[PDB]
């Protein structure tokens, strides 16, 4: 749930208010925690023209490949990095797709964890 | 590109069922002109059956894509059987009539009058609490 | 794709005529009108027979293969007789009519009186509950 | 698939006098909108001649072959006089009288009043039971 | 497939003319409602002559050619002169005729009214017993 | 190249959601004839909504390309069936029903009453205030 | 039989609270003592947004899968793996769907390198 | 004659309550002390879902064949053999269908994969 602190800014320099930002996901994404299916929600910018949103990182198959719409309809793609932060929306806004997080170690080692189980199971109670 | 045609394009097998998207609450009271705050209106999507929901999406995404034929088709009507084919001069009233169509079965799902609004006009029921 | 469709792809062979499902039972609730909590409605649903069941399930079946139709069709009518083929331009009426007649079929299987829905218009049974 | 239709498609040289099994007797149920359970219904039940049986079972065959050929046509009507093949427009009228023709055909060897039911509408003699 | 049809199918040369069957005059009892019980109808069978067994055969014969006849149009009516073949729009009520003058022959072959029956419909002579 | 035209093309991926300026405020005023400084014209800019805007800029555009393609076809109607092309009479009415209308659909978004302007006439209902 | 459970929550990470979900059985499936034909059940999400299925442990004589379709329009389809053992979504969410991939020659050799780590776990084991 | 016996059970452990079958002799026979002619006859299920017919095993001269059609119109053939003592349905039928496609084993290879752990506990020792 990494916050997003992102603002805007109208030309003359002063703010939006009141202006509606979309923010979509477009592969349902799960962990071994939840999961995550396609879901869209919109936010509006503050008196300041700053905007948040509380957004999950990418694990999924796919990665959970997130689309922001703003005003002037332009669609920016991006790809949330992993971690707990505030985030500004431009860094993540130049940065496109990118190789999202290790590769699966989490559930096969649960299964690990499974035949240590077993292992246990071997001898001893 | 209408945001919530893209917003649909994304659901390409059917359409989910969770709940109507403040942009999908805000096309439906523009269809049938129901301000989001009337009370009337919004105890209408509590108790909101889900097949419901899908109907309601089912319907506006028909709404859609007829209002857009109808801009398309305009530039059509300037002539009739061309060669061989002879056109409905009524087409355009043709989708009138199904616009007019989704939108009273919008209207009724919700079991609410359908008032005026930007498709319809004096061909309406109950308007603002009991004018009709 | 209709949740419907699918669920009834599942089964290529016939029908399955065990019970009504929540999902069956909503799409029913709606394309007659009834809110599902009716205790009325609720009634109706049990003592069903099995070929009942049955003759409910390809009603509806039907009611979505002919809603489907009726999209793609609009596409046509902007012409008559192309080379040939003359259009039947009231297909669209026949469409709508069938529509009427399926969910007719569906009120009488219910041994219910249809009231106002979607698809069929002013011609309705005893309003809620007590009418006409 | 029909389960009678299955049930049918096992006799080839005929369809057998034996009995009228309850899912026959079900679907005729439903056919005349009579609920099986009434005593009426039960008792023209009884006393029935085989060849009444036969003659009953072949009217049950066409309601299925005609509701089939119904769902078949309907797709049909989209043009008219394709080349040289003008269509008869009343077709479906044509299937849905000859339907309940045969429905009335059934109500009339068991000798009850044809009742309100899913293909018969608005001559439905005596309605429930004494008065319609 | 038909009982009697294998009967007279036995009888290539013509028809027997002893007496009639059980199954006749089971078929003869559903061709005109008489309920084989009922004296009125029993007594006229008796002294029956021969050729008036051979002719009520042969209409019994006819009436079930022309009922799979009609069975069997439906297929048609689709359309109206294919390539050159304008068809008869009125063959079935043509059928229909037919069949009601059939069984209005076996009733008056026995002096009998014809009761509201299989074929006959909404024109009775002297309904259950008595003028109507 | 209109003001407004140019302002448009720029966003091609739909159209901006974000208010109206004061060149789109002007030409909506002009085309439903109510003066800027009106105070009940301005109220009703405010409460505004995403989707009643994005609507707005769409018909507002529909009505350029219109008023466009009017001039662009008045050159025709100078012939009729060149080889086989029949014209559309009447195409020119077509173009004004649909202008008007795109008039009056703004006029229901902005549920204030349309009055006396450039495009329509004599729907003017109840004046700049109440008047007639 | 098993208990598939789920946690599903909004973009936000919200919980969909008595939010609809449906789940069928493909095919009748019998066991060598019992024999199940094709049925549907639904489900409604906790105020945690939580849902658990009583399963069948499917593995059967006759071809036994199960299909889920979640809020979102999406149906995930899956087998459930034999045991007596209450079982997260997530699991079988993404090794039922490793059926994507349409002959995954490519994740049938990850197969294959996935007994390979287990191997070499049990070595270290 | 015999008793088959059978089981219907919903997909969670509930008995399919209180639905049809119907099971016919679809080919007609006869034996030299009774003649079975071509019939169909139909049942209900119980609380439990059991469900027994009273069947005439097949000795036919000629053919004696069973035609049992499920709730969903699984339509399983078979042909009750010799003998008096009660028998199941899944004994009587067995005759289990192919179950071709890469939804069948795809997790029966994860057993598989539980087999081969227990096999090499077993050789552990």
């Amino acid at each position: 749930m990494r916050r997003l602190k992102g603002t805007i800014r109208h030309l003359d320099d002063q703010p939006w208010i009141n202006v509606s930002l979309f923010l979509t996901l477009i592969n349902g994404t799960f962990n071994s925690a939840n999961q995550y299916p396609i879901d869209t929600k919109h936010a509006k910018t503050d008196q300041n023209g700053e905007f948040v949103f509380n957004v999950v990182p990418n694990v999924g198959i796919d990665q959970s490949y997130y689309i922001l719409t703003t005003p002037d309809n332009k669609k920016h793609s991006f790809t949330v990095p992993d971690g707990t932060s505030d985030i500004e929306f431009s860094v993540v806004r130049e940065a496109g797709i990118i190789a999202t997080d290790p590769e699966y170690t989490n559930v096969l080692n649960y299964l690990e964890d499974y035949i240590d189980d077993a292992i246990a199971n071997i001898q001893a109670s | 590109t209408h945001p919530l045609e893209s917003y649909y394009n994304q659901f390409l097998d059917g359409l989910p069922t969770s709940e109507l998207e403040e942009l999908e609450i805000e096309f439906v009271a523009m269809c049938i002109g129901f301000p989001r705050s009337q009370n009337n209106f919004v105890n209408a999507l509590l108790d909101l059956s889900t097949i419901e929901v899908y109907t309601i999406r089912t319907s506006v995404k028909e709404i859609l894509r007829l209002d857009k034929l109808n801009k398309e088709s305009i530039e059509n009507r300037q002539v009739t059987k061309v060669e061989d084919i002879t056109m409905n001069m009524n087409y355009i009233g043709d989708i009138k009539d199904e616009l007019v169509t989704e939108v009273k079965k919008l209207a009724r799902i919700l079991k609410l009058p359908v008032l005026d609004n930007l498709y319809v006009s004096y061909d309406d029921v109950e308007g603002r609490i009991g004018a009709n």
